[PDB]
């Protein structure tokens, strides 16, 4: 997949950073001439990030701007020659916030493998979960999973209410399946009929009640499997994309944080 | 200024190899307009040949893999076969060299492709209220009337 | 129509008992009476030879020895035209599909004895076919648009659709475009009316044999780090002529020909002066003619001998010489001699430049007069006028002319075809790619358009490749934007491919393919030895003698072991991924086409893995 | 395949001239046809080698037309009076 | 008119060709304009005569 | 006219195409599919200017380009002609391509608003 | 789309074809003319 | 690339070392520096 | 439909068979048929 399909897939979903009034990124010095950019999910955090700036520099915490833009021009830069703009160090890493990382490894260790390390940006996936259109069902991506579990819950309830009104549909069927049955299994005389007529409804009614069993044994099943992932995985992923992962990746997009709360 | 678009190329390779690169240890790690023209001034199989007779292959690559593996009545009209016919004449003529001029018999193919390609795969329904029967001379209409219905009538039989 | 075709007779003879008949004596040329001896005599003793001789029906081969001698003038030619057309009969064919052989002189009089069908193939009507099938004779939907039909009126070239193009094997793609200025123009006089363009140049290159040999070497690495190191300089000067590179230079103003000629005569004296001796592969195949089948080309079987044609391949050069480097190149830069006669000899043939381009006074009987390639004055070449220049690997030249404009009347030249001269073919490629070219500036553009074919792709993208670097193509779907509302996230659905990054469940389901792996590949290796002990314990009556079948008897019993080892791997592949399920296949598709590199066949562990992703085939 | 080339022509381009191959019934002509909207005329030109041309089509229109309708106005008036003047007064001066 | 696929099956699938007509035949089908639509045409008549004072 | 139409020798149509021994030509074929059918024979058209003609008058609607007729019908006449047949190797001109007797084939000619110099 | 769907959906006209239907009150006459060449 | 996360007041590791100490810790093993 | 074009066919080999009686013999079971298939269609056009 070229980048110019990703470039438009990941624009929904902003971040945000901080800039100089002369529109020059902020960075960390470090040691042997190392610096690096930072990309904050949550603008709290680069704000935090002056704040810390402000006890020991006050120029650069007055020469603050708070810029909020996609993944979009970012990752533009990412693919672009970085000794161009000027590199010899600078590394640009996100920073995502410890909340959802924390859900994240909590759903990585309630697998069955505990650790409390992380790779990338966490991503939150549902399964069954796709947002279907005029046209097609594409696959919406939540960094948020209060936001993910949202659109779950709503289509939990939809989906189990569709099976339970499809319980009474068959309810309807059923109580029409035992009309015919009941309507020779004593009104004539018996014999062949009777044995073979209420084997039909021991047939009938065993395989609907293991039928309710399911339908409800659905309720009764665990939240649809949660996935977390890495947002730079994904990406490098999606980026390097030909054939059959062309077309898986080509229905999937990411929805924006804290956009389906309010 | 093609130089520009190329350097965008080379961006858009170094990035491609070097992200193959990096995801092919990842997996393993988890597991254990310029240039939009063709032409051909010789058959390639010939010239093929001819260049091979001094490369040895230790394995064969991409592009010849796919040449190799498209090598393997709807065009019974006779033109289709005089055009075969002159196309191993000019094939031979080809290579038979290894007015004082000679012209060919074909042309060359320079040949244009498209950029910014996909992917492989009555009536009408008016009505009035009321229709307004003409209500609101007529002897000759009468007569023509009651002359033409008997004339129908001793013309029945 | 065509399909009149032969049996399978011998003609071709196998060059080496050729040698038989060329050390032969007592032969001769005839046919005897058929009343005493059979149809098919190329039977002579002393006895009945003899008799013959004194009777008047066969003469000797010596006889026809200096009857050749003799025959001067009219029944030369008419001995010369038998024996041409004869030879042309009985001798030399080409092939059909079927195989068979159709020869010289009834091809020749097929193409231009019939008028009637050169009438059909000038004009355009095309006519539906009647179905063989007998009911009502209704035309099939065959049709056609044939995107070389739909180009002619046009003028510069001929729009091609794509796949069209690649399957007409048009293999080579531009690489560069540069102009020849009689004065460049300038940026602060007036509009830069002071440009004066010479001549509008264009250059390409074989694209499959770049990506073979160049790709093999040279790709794989940064690719500013490959272009930034002389040595892909001189891999790029000197492999030049071995790709059949191509130069088309168009006529962009009005051109008398007395003032290019002495234009292009002092602009190649000094790319003849200041070179040195060549660099020159080693030819490690002949590569004979087979007269018999005059359409057949080896390199299919060269790719495909055994195959496993590297081990042949390889002590089949043992005779010549060892490569010099990763591409299967043996140089050999020619010593002191051999450097200065073949520049003399190419100084003489461009010494022939103002004799051959003007020779004589009267224009009535210059080559150039009647025909539009100049004007009918006969002094002045016409716009639109294109040069096609080649250089074959062995120092050979190919050039051609074509007169430009209404693509349905364009006029092809073919020039000249001279050999061995490899001085000229040096000048010619390090002129144009030189370390002094005439533009530096496409020298530049065409090698690194040369190298970005090196990684497998190919400039002017004919394979629709959505990775493409220059030319990538796009996805019909479209960018969908997930709405606020939850009323489209249905959930109904019951299942979509995973496509997470490394998570809690993707490792897992990794691990127990690497299960499945590490069965379907041991599985393979006791297969290959039990096809070992297969080989190795049955009787098999040789003996041993041409140590070359021999070794290739080895290297194909090692590679039907490989086989079957593949086929077992197969088997438990599909075994365990129809356990486990769909995304495991997914993902170790993913995993096993990145694993494959670019630009080879098999290469840049992982080999394992795209190995059994070949047994997914 | 007996014609050469069609051009367009017509402030609103629906008549073209056609010129005819040497291999058309009478030689060499120019002739002019107006045609009717038919969809399919385009494809069955261009895929049989005809050469096709098209005016400059004047975007504008009611900027490209506005001065010559005005002369189509006002040149009757000229050619009457013209007329009538040469006869009253180019013989009886 | 939307028909059961069923019916469509009964049309496709059997190979007799009188049990296709007698499946096509024995077809039914569902419309559901019935149940969201009903469609009038009206005109609105006139209130002076076309040929009188008024007019 | 109807006995215009087509090379039948009716003795209605002037004399123009006459044998030696003065009997107008005539150029039926029997129809070899449907015979014992005089209306279903093949013959040829009449040169246009050797035919007797009515010139009608007709108004067309005002949706008459719009709805196709034309189109289709030139769609139809014109997508017809000859054939190569491989089965029996030669060139062939279907039945389906003739005429049939008393039909000929349409000319449409378009005038020009301007060619009129009121 | 259309009406009678189901029943939408249950010789010569591939070579000679269709029978001109408009000029029946001709064939008698063409009849004649074939039994009286001397006409 | 990729950066490694531990909640632990979290550490943060790239491939200086930055901790996101609950505010902030830009340890090195000083941001005064901009774009250019 | 096969009962008609069967005997359509059968009635214009009749036709030709009975008007050259030369080619009637079975040397021409490829040439009667040839001609037979050629005439069930339409007229053989000459390429003049
Ligand atoms: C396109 C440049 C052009 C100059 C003409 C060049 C292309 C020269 C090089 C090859 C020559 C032919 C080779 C020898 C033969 C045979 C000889 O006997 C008679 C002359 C003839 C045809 C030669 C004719 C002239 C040829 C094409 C102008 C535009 C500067
Ligand atoms: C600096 C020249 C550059 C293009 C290269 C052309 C002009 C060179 C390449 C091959 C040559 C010919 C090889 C054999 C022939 C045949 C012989 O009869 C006389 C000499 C002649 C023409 C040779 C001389 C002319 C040819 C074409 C231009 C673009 C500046």
């Amino acid at each position: 997949m070229a980048k110019d399909e990703v470039k438009a897939r990941l624009a929904p979903v902003p971040v945000y950073t901080v800039a100089n009034p002369k529109n020059e990124f902020v960075l960390v010095a470090g040691e042997n001439n190392t610096q690096l950019g930072f990309f904050f999910f949550r603008k709290e955090d680069a704000e935090a990030l002056i704040e810390k700036i402000r006890e020991e520099n006050p120029r650069l915490a007055r020469d603050s701007k708070i810029l909020r833009v996609p993944m979009d021009n970012v990752y533009e830069v990412f693919t672009t020659p970085r000794e161009q703009t000027g590199l010899q160090g600078i590394h640009f890493r996100f920073m995502p916030d410890m909340k959802q990382v924390a859900h994240a490894l909590q759903l990585y260790k309630d697998a069955g493998v505990p650790t409390r390390q992380f790779i990338g940006v966490p991503v939150f996936q549902a399964e069954g979960l796709t947002v279907t259109t005029r046209d097609m069902q594409y696959v919406p991506l939540f960094l948020c999973k209060e936001d993910l579990d949202i659109a779950v819950q709503s289509a939990y309830v939809q989906r189990n209410a569709a099976q339970i009104k499809l319980y009474k549909d068959k309810a309807d069927k059923y109580q029409a399946d035992y009309d015919q049955i009941a309507s020779q299994l004593e009104a004539a005389a018996n014999g062949r009929e009777r044995g073979g007529l209420e084997s039909r409804l021991a047939k009938a009614r065993v395989k609907l009640e293991a039928a309710r069993d399911k339908v409800e044994s659905v309720e009764r099943a665990p939240l649809p499997k949660v996935e977390v992932g890495s947002f730079e995985e994904v990406v490098m992923r999606m980026t390097a994309s030909a054939g059959n992962e062309l077309a898986a990746w080509s229905q999937v997009m990411f929805v924006a944080p804290e956009l389906l709360r309010d | 200024n093609d130089l520009i678009s190329i350097k965008y190329c080379f961006n858009n390779l170094y990035n491609y190899i070097s992200n193959k690169t990096a995801l092919s240890t990842k997996n393993l790690f988890l597991f254990s307009l310029p240039y939009l023209k063709a032409i051909s001034p010789l058959y390639s199989k010939f010239m093929i040949d001819h260049s091979l007779k001094f490369i040895t292959p230790k394995t064969t690559l991409k592009l010849l893999q796919h040449k190799l593996n498209k090598s393997p009545h709807s065009n019974s009209r006779p033109l289709n076969h005089y055009n075969q016919a002159l196309k191993l004449i000019n094939g031979y003529e080809q290579y038979k060299n290894n007015q004082n001029i000679t012209k060919l018999k074909l042309n060359l193919t320079k040949t244009t492709v498209p950029f910014k390609t996909l992917i492989k795969k009555n009536g009408h329904l008016s009505v009035v209220s009321n229709a307004n029967l003409l209500t609101g001379k007529r002897l000759n209409s009468y007569l023509i009337y009651v002359n033409q219905n008997l004339k129908k009538f001793i013309q029945l039989n | 129509d065509l399909s009149r075709p032969a049996e399978s007779l011998p003609a071709r003879a196998d060059e080496a008992a050729v040698q038989a008949a060329l050390a032969d004596d007592g032969g001769w040329v005839g046919t005897p009476d058929p009343s005493k001896y059979a149809a098919g005599t190329t039977q002579l003793s002393a006895r009945e030879l003899q008799e013959e001789v004194a009777k008047g029906n066969v003469m000797t081969w010596k006889d026809f020895k200096q009857q050749v001698s003799g025959l001067q003038g009219p029944e030369r030619e008419a001995l010369l035209a038998l024996v041409a057309q004869r030879v042309a009969a009985e001798r030399m064919f080409f092939t059909l599909e079927d195989g068979s052989k159709v020869s010289l002189w009834d091809l020749q009089q097929y193409v231009d004895n019939n008028p009637e069908l050169a009438a059909l193939a000038a004009s355009v009507r095309r006519i539906a076919v009647a179905d063989p099938e007998d009911p009502a004779g209704r035309p099939l939907p065959g049709g056609g648009a044939s995107g070389l039909d739909r180009s002619r009126g046009l003028t510069g070239a001929a729009h091609m659709s794509g796949q069209e193009a690649e399957e007409l094997e048009l293999d080579w793609g531009q690489v560069g475009r540069g102009a020849l200025w009689r004065r460049r123009p300038t940026r602060w006089l007036l509009g830069g009316l002071d440009g004066v363009k010479d001549w509008e140049l264009e250059a390409y290159a074989h694209e499959p044999l770049a990506n073979q040999l160049l790709g093999a070497k040279y790709g794989g690495r940064d690719p500013r780090a490959v272009v930034a190191d002389p040595a892909y300089a001189a891999d790029v000067l000197r492999a030049g002529p071995l790709l059949g590179m191509t130069f088309v230079l168009r006529a962009a103003r009005d051109l008398p020909l007395q003032e290019v000629a002495s234009s292009w005569r002092g602009l190649l004296g000094n790319y003849l002066q200041r070179q040195a001796p060549l660099s020159l592969p080693k030819a490690v195949r002949p590569a004979h003619l087979d007269p018999t089948d005059l359409n057949g080309v080896a390199w299919p079987a060269l790719l495909s001998r055994p195959a496993a044609a590297a081990h042949a391949a390889a002590e089949a050069e043992a005779a010549g010489a060892v490569p010099d480097d990763e591409m299967g190149v043996a140089w050999r830069v020619q010593s002191g001699k051999e450097a200065a006669a073949s520049v003399a000899a190419a100084q003489q043939l461009l010494q022939s430049l103002p004799d051959a381009l003007c020779p004589g006074p009267s224009p009535a009987a210059w080559p150039l007069t009647g025909t539009k390639l100049v004007d009918e004055g006969g002094r002045n070449w016409r716009r639109g006028g294109s040069v096609w220049v080649t250089l074959q690997p062995e120092g050979g030249v190919l050039v051609q002319a074509q007169t430009g404009g209404v693509v349905g009347e364009q006029e092809s030249y073919l020039l000249t075809h001279v050999q061995g001269q490899e001085a000229l073919a040096g000048a010619v490629m390090s002129a144009f790619m030189g370390p002094q070219p005439l533009d530096p500036e496409l020298a530049a553009a065409a090698r690194s358009v040369l190298l970005v074919p090196a990684n497998g792709f190919t400039a002017a993208n004919k394979e629709r490749d959505p990775n493409h670097p220059l030319y990538p193509s796009f996805t019909g779907v479209r960018p969908g934007r997930a709405p606020r509302d939850v009323a489209a996230y249905t959930l109904a659905g019951g299942r979509t491919p995973l496509l997470a990054a490394g998570g809690p469940g993707e490792a897992k389901l990794a691990s127990e393919l690497r299960t499945v792996m590490e069965a379907a590949l041991a599985a393979a290796a006791r297969a290959e030895a039990e096809a070992l002990a297969d080989a190795a314990t049955s009787p098999s009556s040789t003996s041993s003698r041409a140590a070359p079948a021999a070794a290739l008897a080895e290297a194909e019993a090692a590679e039907a072991r490989r086989a079957r080892g593949r086929a077992a791997a197969a088997a438990v592949m599909a075994e365990g991924l129809r356990r486990l399920g769909p995304d495991a296949v997914a993902m170790l598709e993913r995993t096993a086409a990145e694993a494959e590199a670019p630009q080879g066949g098999g290469a840049v562990t992982s080999s394992d893995i795209f190995s059994l992703a070949r047994t997914l085939e | 395949g007996h014609v050469a080339r069609v051009r367009f022509y017509g402030p609103e381009k629906n008549k073209v001239m056609a010129t005819t191959r040497a291999s058309a019934p009478g030689g060499e002509r120019l002739c002019k046809v107006v045609l009717p909207p038919d969809p399919e005329l385009l494809d069955h030109l261009v895929s049989n080698g005809v050469v096709v041309d098209t005016g400059v089509t004047e975007d504008d229109r009611l900027r490209a037309s506005l001065l010559v309708q005005m002369l189509r106005y006002t040149v009757p008036f000229m050619v009457i009076s013209g007329l009538f003047w040469m006869i009253h007064t180019w013989i009886l001066d | 008119p939307r028909y059961s696929p069923e019916a469509l099956a009964a049309l496709y699938g059997s190979s007799s060709s009188k049990g296709k007509a007698a499946a096509a035949a024995a077809a039914q089908h569902d419309t559901p304009a019935l149940r969201h639509l009903d469609v009038s045409y009206h005109g609105t008549g006139s209130a002076v005569a076309p040929g009188s004072g008024t007019a | 006219h109807p006995w215009s139409a087509s090379v039948l020798g009716h003795p209605a149509t002037h004399p123009f195409y006459e044998d030696s021994a003065h009997n107008r030509v005539s150029m039926l074929r029997p129809n070899p599919a449907a015979p014992e059918d005089v209306t279903q024979w093949f013959c040829a058209e009449m040169p246009e200017w050797d035919m007797e003609k009515y010139r009608f008058y007709v108004d067309l609607p005002g949706d008459f380009w719009e709805s196709g007729v034309l189109q289709r019908h030139l769609a139809a006449q014109r997508a017809e002609g000859a054939v190569w047949d491989p089965a029996s190797g030669q060139y062939i001109l279907p039945y389906r391509a003739q005429k049939k007797v008393f039909q000929v084939s349409t000319e449409v000619q378009l005038l020009d608003p301007q060619e009129s110099w009121d | 789309y259309g009406e009678g769907g189901l029943r939408r959906l249950l010789a010569l006209e591939a070579v000679v074809g269709k029978a001109p239907a408009t000029t029946g009150r001709y064939r008698r006459d063409l009849e004649l003319l074939l039994a009286h060449p001397e006409l | 690339x990729x950066x490694x996360y531990x909640x632990x007041x979290x550490x943060x590791x790239x491939x200086x070392x930055x901790x996101x100490x609950x505010x902030v810790h830009v340890f090195r093993k000083x941001x005064x520096x901009x774009x250019x | 439909v096969e009962a008609a074009y069967s005997a359509y066919l059968r009635r214009i080999a009749e036709a030709y068979l009975a008007e050259h009686p030369q080619m009637a013999a079975p040397e021409h079971a490829a040439h009667v048929a040839r001609v037979v298939r050629s005439r069930a269609l339409g007229t053989p056009l000459s390429f003049d």
